């Protein structure tokens, strides 16, 4: 139930670990200074809301 | 038609622009039509006055003036004759696509002066597996 009505926190921790702070530190300022898979990230946003 | 233009003197036209309107009865059936006098009065720029004809009533208008009245007439006459004539005396219309393209600039600008407002996106609050739940 609740893999279907929350989150997983192996997908978080993926993003959170790999993604995200890579870009910068002190407000994560911006985007271009990464991967294409930005795309991906994307793509785990049109998940996650549209999971939650 | 002629080029005799009734004198606007009181000794021969009476009562010219004593009201702002003049009146014409049109054909065999007598259609009534009413112009104002200004659209009359125009034409007393062109009339000259040098030239007076039938007991010195009448004068005559330039013959630019006179012929290019002539050929409106005759451009009105040949489009109710046709069938085929370009409707909306008014002539080629070009300014519908500058009209569409500030509508859909208009539509695009507010919809885009509203998600400035509608995402200022304080913080979120995602229910986590281990952590938030």
């Amino acid at each position: 139930f609740l893999d279907t009505f929350t989150v997983k926190a192996t997908e978080a921790q993926e993003i959170k670990t790999i993604v995200d702070k890579c870009h910068k530190g002190n407000t994560f300022d911006f985007h271009a200074l990464s991967d294409e898979e930005l795309r991906r990230l994307e793509q785990l946003y049109s998940t996650v809301n549209n999971r939650v | 038609m002629l080029n005799f233009i009734p004198k606007r003197c009181p000794s021969v036209s009476l009562l010219f622009g004593k009201r702002p309107v003049q009146r014409i009865e049109v054909g065999q059936a007598r259609h009534q039509l009413e112009i104002p006098v200004e659209t009359i009065e125009k034409i007393y720029e062109g009339v000259d006055s040098r030239l007076e004809y039938h007991n010195k009533d009448y004068n005559a208008m330039k013959w630019k003036d006179f012929m290019k009245l002539k050929l409106d007439a005759y451009h009105l006459l040949e489009a109710s004759q046709s069938e085929t004539a370009a409707k909306s005396a008014l002539s080629d219309l070009n300014w519908f696509s500058d009209l569409a393209d500030i509508y859909s600039g208009q539509q695009t600008m507010a919809e885009m002066d509203v998600a400035l407002k509608a995402q200022g996106e304080q913080k979120l609050s995602y229910p986590i597996q281990g952590k938030n739940i």
